[PDB]
RNA sequence: GGACCUGGCGGUGCUUCAUAUCCCUCUAGAGGAGCCUGUUCUGUAAUCGAUAAACCCCGAUCAACCUCACCACCUCUUGCUCAGCCUAUAUACCGCCAUCUUCAGCAAACCCUGAUGAAGGCUACAAAGUAAGCGCAAGUACCCACGUAAAGACGUUAGGUCAAGGUGUAGCCCAUGAGGUGGCAAGAAAUGGGCUACAUUUUCUACCCCAGAAAACUACGAUAGCCCUUAUGAAACUUAAGGGUCGAAGGUGGAUUUAGC
């Protein structure tokens, strides 16, 4: 015997949790979730997991960036990994059919998806999505290739443009995941009333550095007054004004409407800009659902997210390198 | 807050590794931090410059160095003060006699100054960090008083007091005669030293001791000199030889010092505690001088006045413990609840021995379900337990018919030290075997009785021969049977031959039974082959049993012919 | 100065000069080289050249039931400690160098003909 | 106060206190640079004389 | 290519511990820091004093406590207090973690004249985060 | 390489 | 113990600074660095010395 | 025991500055302002240029206390880049991180 | 008592246990201030605390019988000094 | 010498590409002038390092003394240090980095093919590969999920740094160490980067965008030269700011070349 210098795999190994090792991180959590409710003076039988992270934060204050990395005390379900079960018994044998193709999840379901087609023969969008490639390989507890993924997609569509039965549609559905929509619809804002009775909206708009507030009043004769003053003394710049007017002219409401306004930041484009946008969105409490929609879409009641760019050490400016020096 | 119960003192590391496991290691572990601690102050004395830079405001004058030297170089009176503050006996006296050899003046009050550090100390020099009677005969103190040009009642008074704390009781008896025919008055505190003078000087009987100390107290009474506490803290103290000559009279101190207007301290009471608590039959008197004392301590916050205010807890426990009241117990360690009163228990020492005294009596005369909160109040936030209060515990457990709680009693004292004390693993072993019990119960026992197995197998005397008692053995055999872990009992029969011991006769009954239900008739020989050896009554009565409960084999049948020819 | 001091570690890294680009390639050849020793080995907490004798952490916290004081070893009790020393540290050496030289193959420089030992024991509790 | 530092710590180490491995790998470089023959030469005594 | 505090990847066979697997850019998002005083923050004083005194203090327990450090310090001050917050290996006897409290709390205060604590937790062994 | 061939109980409370 | 308190964040402090990378040449390369102090404002009123 | 020689000599100049400073203070007080006459702040002129060269505070260098490199130090931490570098990436500079935005 | 756990975990990992976590000891914890002390710490501070006087309902009120108004700033920091 | 493999290379084939990108296209520049600054060369008794891409307002978020490591002269010798050395070696190194990277690959442990040769290991209606880990990715920071930062493995250039500090080896120890005083750092010239200009979309003033004048030898144009004052300092023809005086080249710049979505 020589000793060639001794081999161990375990060490980089990962640990698995056998089903013991959880059964016992479980007991630990329910005691654990009873000492900290006692700890912050809360019933034992109510405490629920949300109370249980707020009172983690509170005792254990962590403010990394990270939230992963912070401190908790979850249920071991949550943190622990799924981990696959035996896939055979004492005796050796494998419990499923399919085991020696290494992938006896997914190849079943293919198994099963193509034994629905031809049952079929036999026999004879806007709101849904297909699960992702990283949401079948859950359901399955498997990884998968990319091709894996396209075949099996392939082969749920061919099933839906046949006369799939009750029976194939909960099948399919499995496999759809609804995709939420958020509506792009305009907020409008509340209509308020002065002291006088006079019906007006409020809102707020922000361009660059420059952050406007406007009261659109429902009736006037089209004064517009900018920290007090007048906007042609205000915005002596013709560009200026032209914003000012962009939103009252595009729904025809000119000489229609008197607005005080404060803006504060930013020069004189990015006022104007800022309340621009102020009182468009004021103005959408005063015009049809219908209007408002084509104020969307002329881009009068979106907040330009174009600011400044930091330069960067190294070089000249935001993207201006050093000039490359003569070689 | 009140005590944490699941932790040790809060001087101890707050760690698993670290935390104390027993009485010894409670002891040993804060010797060693105070241990580097004064290795700090070793090098933080000695190399000062180190830790000269003051950064802290305010100032913290605890956080310097400290100087133990003369700064003073000249050779003069105000040189000489600086030496007696540091307490250099040896350089003092060098620097008075230089000082006087000179021939210039040192004042009477410095002279006195330079008694009261040679008369404290009996010329020798003060412990440092690093560099019978104890009245040296040649000693400074005794010339630099006779070289001494003018003496005050000062010089005399800690004359006498010094010999007196040295133990010079003769000495100081006759320079009391001297100060008396000087026409001079001495101070209280030297009347407190030759009280004990009077007792220790020479062994008399008591009527004559009493009759010289109420001579001292009357010349106290002649002189306007007020007694104090620590005098007749000291007539009790010394009377203490007496015992029950001196009951009486003690207990007319006492009521001298209510009337005087002196209030009794802890010490008082301890005194009086102790004189009356000589062995006998305590119930004579004891009784009611400890019920007394109570009633009249109830509800008091004390305050530190003598030093022996540190063991009156430990002495009025200690006679709890002798009358065997429970309810006096509470008594006095309601008391010890009081405000701050839990500060007077004394050193560690003293701590161990009153929660000894009184955890023990709880366990003998207190109920079991009460007896196990003290249990888990007291152990180990407050003491950790000697093995002879884990025995009393069982004992309790015993008699109250719970004996589910021994495996917690087992894994408790290895937590404490308890591992390879073999009177407890025995006490343990017997009282699990010494009757049948439910199949849950029985289990119980035979896991502990494992463990406790392979502490007598693991045992630090390993390096030497193993000692296995008989009954341990026995015991753990027989409730791995009761158990069903019969595998395990079989194997454990060869260390009754190995080590030589009996086995018990239970042990050999039970492992028949166990045969006759798995029919094996080679194992019930192997039962009749142990006894055999041993040559046990019971065995040849037990192979006619074998014999007709087990087949036996044309071999099997030699073999027990075998042993009936050793019939 | 006491704050420009390193670790072990990082002494013995850059000693050794185990990464660069001598030992990317092995562009340097070693038949005089730099070995790592281990410098804490025989080393004492509590053990200095003074020879204070610290309770509690170099010599026994007890001594015949008392507590021991802070000590100091005698100048000559404490060069038979050094010279103490020392000899372990030479025997430590010799420990080293008695190796045991393994039998050579076909030729003394040759690989051929020396046994690696039994194949490793496989996963199933398989020998050979 | 670097004097304070470096005082104190060799102090510590002399006493047994401290383990200074800086101190230690130089200790050790020294000892095998006079085995090799390359030992500091006595003030005065250098190879210019 | 960067350097700074990163342990470089290997054959898979050495051990580091979670501070140590985490370059500099993870500070404040996946790890924090290991001393917490108010020195950095704005319109606070006495960063430099601070800085100085825990490079020392962790030259200092490193030296102290030779080959029983298996993390890196935790340094907190509060007040004028200055806690030392240390993981320790399970080698040296209870006695000798005991004398070096006493001796390091000890000369620790007199040294920087404030009230210092000094608090051990004890692993069997290095925890390990991942093998590199 | 032919040159040179290259070169448990836990209990509470210890004494 | 009975003060009226109110509470409010103002706004946090970020003082970045810039170092070079390399201990030597290759100034386009730096590293910068950062403290962030975040605040809050207790606001008591009406209440005694004591 | 300080880093080098040159750190020993700032060592001294800020010594020696501070012993100084009151005097250099009073006399410099003479020499700026109008008021006093030219030939009592000619003679303050000679007093303070025969003071010891290393009491002039100008002289002072702010070098790294760690590693005494006279360039590349921040004031707040008194640290070269380089030592603040390895200070700060080890996480053990309360509240410095890098720096991303 | 908590099975608390905190650590940016690796892959198919969970965050590091708490034995042995350096980066729960680099957090300032509140166990010392879970709101059942602070409301028994605040029982015991109520006999240190005087009442303001019920006079004084506004401020209004307190600049008529109190015109002046001092301003004064305490820094809390760490260190020795 | 034969055959074959790998690498390198080809004034080597084909194919598809680069998105501020190789060419053209778009905008503002550099290349010409003065000035500022770096380097080279020359000069000087008088540092060093970087020095194709990946050096050249680079180590320096910075040199009148100091800094300083250089030169000349003088002085000290167990020396601020249980010495010291900015002495040699970055081709012994740690540490921290450049570079491809404006990449996506590296890879332990196994398995199989080639007769068990150097070698090779992919086909999805799939034919021998499985792969921990690392990187990318994800996540986080900044104002979003965008963008910008940050990140960016292994390897390439014995790439940069012994003068950040530390340190292997070699060398110095009345000197290659330490201190003091004074001094060097100029420009025949060449060149890199930058600033200011050559003007009318300009110049001056008011104003901060509805004005009045200026506008070619008293215009535009020096942040230069010269003189004075002030600021900092112990020290200023020297550094900085301001004023005065002066009013030059320059009239929008060849080959070539830089940056930006
Ligand atoms: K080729
Ligand atoms: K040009
Ligand atoms: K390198
Ligand atoms: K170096
Ligand atoms: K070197
Ligand atoms: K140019
Ligand atoms: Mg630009
Ligand atoms: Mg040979
Ligand atoms: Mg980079
Ligand atoms: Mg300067
Ligand atoms: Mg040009
Ligand atoms: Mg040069
Ligand atoms: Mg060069
Ligand atoms: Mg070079
Ligand atoms: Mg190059
Ligand atoms: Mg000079
Ligand atoms: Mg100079
Ligand atoms: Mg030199
Ligand atoms: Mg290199
Ligand atoms: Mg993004
Ligand atoms: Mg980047
Ligand atoms: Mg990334
Ligand atoms: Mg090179
Ligand atoms: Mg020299
Ligand atoms: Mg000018
Ligand atoms: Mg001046
Ligand atoms: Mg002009």
């Amino acid at each position: 015997a020589f000793v060639i210098p001794k081999k161990n795999v375990p060490t980089s190994k990962r640990e698995t949790y056998t089903e013991d090792f959880i059964k016992k991180q479980i007991e630990e959590f329910n005691i654990g979730k009873r000492h900290l409710a006692n700890m912050m003076g809360e019933d034992p039988e109510t405490f629920t997991q949300e109370d249980i992270d707020r009172a983690i934060a509170y005792l254990f204050p962590s403010g990394l960036f990270e939230k992963r990395a912070r401190p908790v005390m979850k249920h071991p379900e949550q943190i622990f990994p799924r981990q696959r079960a035996i896939q055979w018994g004492e005796d050796g044998r494998p419990f499923h059919y399919l085991f020696y193709t290494g992938k006896q999840s997914y190849y079943s379901l293919m198994h099963d998806v193509y034994g629905m087609l031809l049952n079929l023969e036999k026999h004879q969008v806007i709101g849904s999505r297909w699960l992702i490639k990283e949401e079948l390989e859950e359901m399955l507890v498997e990884k998968l290739s990319d091709l894996d993924y396209m075949q099996f997609i392939r082969l749920l569509e061919k099933l839906l443009t046949s006369q799939c039965g009750a029976a194939e549609e909960e099948f399919v559905q499995r496999f759809r995941r609804s995709v939420t929509l958020e509506s792009k619809k305009q907020l409008i804002e509340p209509v308020q009333y002065d002291e006088q009775g006079m019906a007006f909206s409020k809102s707020e708009g922000k361009r660059k550095t420059a952050k406007a507030e406007a009261i659109v009043y429902k009736h006037g004769s089209g004064r517009i007054k900018v920290n007090g003053i007048d906007y042609q003394l205000y915005f002596p710049i013709t560009q200026d004004r032209e914003q000012l007017m962009f939103p009252f002219h595009f729904v025809d409401r000119l000489g229609k409407h008197d607005v005080t306004c404060t803006v504060s930041g930013g020069g004189r484009s990015a006022q104007a800009g800022a309340i621009r946008l102020a009182m468009a969105k004021a103005l959408c409490s005063f015009v049809t659902e219908d209007e408002v929609e084509w104020m969307r879409q002329a881009g009068l009641l979106t907040t330009d997210p174009r600011v400044r760019e930091r330069k960067k050490p190294g070089q000249e400016g935001a993207r201006r390198k050093f000039t490359w020096k003569k070689r | 807050v009140n005590r944490d119960t699941t932790a040790v003192p809060y001087v101890f590391q707050d760690d698993p590794y670290l935390m104390p496991a027993s009485s010894l290691e409670s002891r040993s572990f804060l010797l060693a931090k105070k241990s580097g601690e004064n290795v700090a102050k070793f090098i933080i004395n000695s190399y000062p410059k180190y830790f000269q830079k003051d950064i802290a405001e305010p100032h913290i004058p605890c956080l310097m160095p400290e100087y133990f030297e003369p700064q003073i170089k000249d050779i003069s009176e105000a040189a000489l003060k600086e030496r007696i503050e540091l307490r250099k006996v040896k350089a003092s006296v060098d620097m008075f006699d230089q000082l006087l050899q000179a021939g210039t003046t040192v004042s009477l009050e410095t002279t006195n100054s330079l008694l009261d550090l040679l008369c404290y100390y009996g010329d020798q020099e003060p412990s440092t960090d690093y560099h019978g009677v104890t009245w040296r005969a040649k000693n400074n103190a005794e010339r630099i008083f006779s070289l001494m040009p003018e003496k005050n009642e000062h010089s005399y008074c800690t004359m006498i007091r010094g010999m007196v704390k040295h133990r010079a009781y003769e000495q100081a008896l006759n320079l009391y005669t001297e100060l008396l025919n000087n026409r001079l008055h001495a101070d209280v505190y030297t009347f407190n030293a030759l009280i004990e003078a009077t007792v220790c000087a020479i062994n008399e009987k008591f009527e004559e001791k009493w009759s010289k100390i109420l001579e001292l107290l009357r010349h106290m009474v002649a002189q306007k000199v007020k007694p104090n506490l620590q005098t007749f803290n000291t007539i009790l103290k010394c009377l203490r030889r007496f015992h029950v000559f001196a009951r009486s009279p003690a207990l007319q101190v006492l009521r001298e010092m209510k009337a005087i207007g002196i209030e009794p301290s802890l010490a008082t009471y301890h005194h009086i505690i102790r004189l009356f608590d000589q062995p006998g039959d305590p119930l004579k008197r004891s009784s009611f001088i400890i019920y007394d004392i109570m009633n009249e301590l109830m509800g008091k916050r004390f305050s530190p006045k003598d030093p022996d205010d540190d063991k009156f807890f430990q002495s009025a426990m200690s006679i709890c413990s002798s009358l065997r009241d429970l309810e006096l117990a509470y008594q006095v360690h309601g008391l010890l609840k009081t405000g701050d009163n839990w500060k007077f228990i004394g050193p560690d020492q003293h701590r161990n021995f009153y929660y000894s005294k009184f955890f023990d009596l709880i366990c003998l005369m207190e109920q079991i379900d009460v007896t196990l909160k003290w249990y888990e109040d007291l152990i180990p936030s407050a003491y950790f337990p000697h093995s002879q209060t884990m025995i009393h515990l069982l004992q309790a457990l015993d008699v109250a018919n719970r004996l589910e709680v021994i495996p917690k009693i087992w894994k408790d004292s290895k937590e404490y030290g308890h591992t390879f004390r073999s009177d407890l693993r025995e006490e343990i072993l017997m009282l699990m075997a010494r009757d049948k019990h439910p199949p849950e119960l029985q289990v119980a026992f035979a896991d502990c009785a494992a463990d406790i197995k392979s502490a007598y197998e693991s045992q630090p005397i390993r390096q030497t021969a193993q000692d296995w008692p008989a009954t341990s053995l026995n015991c753990i055999a027989i409730l791995f049977l009761r158990a069903g872990r019969t595998q395990e009992a079989w194997k454990m029969l060869g260390l009754f031959r190995k080590h030589n011991k009996i086995p018990r006769s239970e042990l050999l009954n039970e492992l028949m039974d166990s045969a006759k239900v798995s029919n094996s008739p080679s194992q019930a020989i192997e039962v009749v082959e142990l006894a055999s050896a041993f040559s046990l009554p019971i065995c040849e009565g037990l192979t006619q049993r074998v014999m007709s409960d087990f087949a036996i084999n044309q071999e099997q049948k030699e073999a027990l012919s075998n042993l009936t020819a050793l019939t | 100065s006491f704050f420009t001091k390193l670790t072990a570690d990082e002494l013995w890294k850059g000693a050794l000069a185990e990464t660069g680009a001598g030992a990317k390639k092995g562009r340097g050849k070693r038949t005089k080289k730099k070995k790592r020793k281990d410098l804490n080995r025989g080393q004492i907490i509590g053990e200095g050249r003074y020879g204070f004798l610290w309770p509690g952490l170099n010599v026994p916290l007890m001594k015949n039931g008392a507590v021991q004081t802070i000590a100091q070893r005698s100048k000559e009790e404490q060069e038979k400690v050094e010279a103490d020393m020392i000899q372990q540290r030479e025997e430590w050496d010799r420990k080293k160098k008695m190796k045991v030289k393994r039998e050579r193959g076909w030729s003394g420089n040759s690989w051929g003909g020396i046994s690696l030992g039994p194949p490793d024991p496989g996963p199933c509790g398989e020998t050979y | 106060n670097h004097h304070t530092y470096a005082e104190l710590m060799q102090t510590l180490r002399f006493l047994g206190l401290y383990r200074d491995e800086h101190q230690d790998f130089m200790d050790e470089q020294k000892r095998l640079k006079k085995l090799r023959g390359k030992e500091k030469p006595k003030k005065g005594e250098g190879k210019r004389a | 290519k960067n350097r700074a505090a990163r342990v470089r990847v290997s054959k898979g066979d050495k051990p580091v511990t979670y501070e140590e697997a985490h370059a500099p850019h993870y500070i404040a998002h996946r790890k924090g820091w290991l001393s917490l005083h108010t020195g950095n923050l704005d319109g606070e004083d006495h960063a430099a004093e601070r800085t100085v005194e825990d490079v020392f203090l962790r030259k200092f327990m490193w030296g102290t406590f030779p080959g029983c450090l298996a993390d890196q310090l935790v340094l907190k001050r509060r007040g004028n207090q200055l806690e030392i917050c240390a993981v320790v290996l399970r080698q040296l006897s209870p006695h000798k973690y005991y004398f070096l409290v006493g001796y390091s709390e000890t000369l620790l205060s007199y040294f920087y004249k404030c009230p210092v604590r000094l608090h051990l937790q004890t692993v069997p062994s290095k925890v390990v985060y991942k093998y590199l | 390489y032919l040159s040179g061939e290259e070169v448990e109980y836990e209990c509470y409370a210890p004494d | 113990l009975g003060i009226s308190i109110k509470v409010h964040e103002p706004p946090r402090k970020i003082e970045r600074f810039t170092l070079l990378q390399s201990v030597h040449i290759y100034k386009k390369h730096r590293v910068q660095y950062e403290m962030r102090t975040l605040y809050r404002c207790l606001e008591l009123e009406h209440l005694t010395g004591s | 025991h300080y880093v080098d020689w040159r750190m020993w000599r700032d060592v001294k100049r800020r010594k020696m500055a501070y012993e100084y400073a009151d005097e250099r203070l009073r006399i410099n007080s003479l020499r700026k302002n109008t008021i006093l006459p030219k030939i009592l702040q000619d003679v303050a002129d000679e007093e303070i240029a025969a003071l010891p060269r290393d009491s002039c505070p100008v002289r002072i260098r702010n070098r790294c206390v760690m590693t005494s490199r006279p360039r590349g130090v921040k004031r707040r931490w008194r640290l070269s880049r380089i030592v603040f570098r390895h200070l700060a990436d080890h996480g053990q500079l309360s509240g410095i991180q890098r720096a991303t935005w | 008592p908590l099975p608390v756990r905190m650590g940016y975990p690796v892959k198919k990992g969970v965050p590091m246990a708490k034995e042995g976590n350096l980066e729960l000891l680099k957090i300032p914890n509140f166990l010392h201030l879970t709101p059942v002390a602070i409301k028994k710490h605040c029982e015991a501070l109520k006999d240190f605390c005087t009442e303001w006087p019920a006079a004084l309902d506004s401020d209004e009120k307190c600049e008529k019988h109190f015109p002046i108004e001092i301003d004064s700033t305490d820094y809390v920091s760490s260190g020795p000094s």
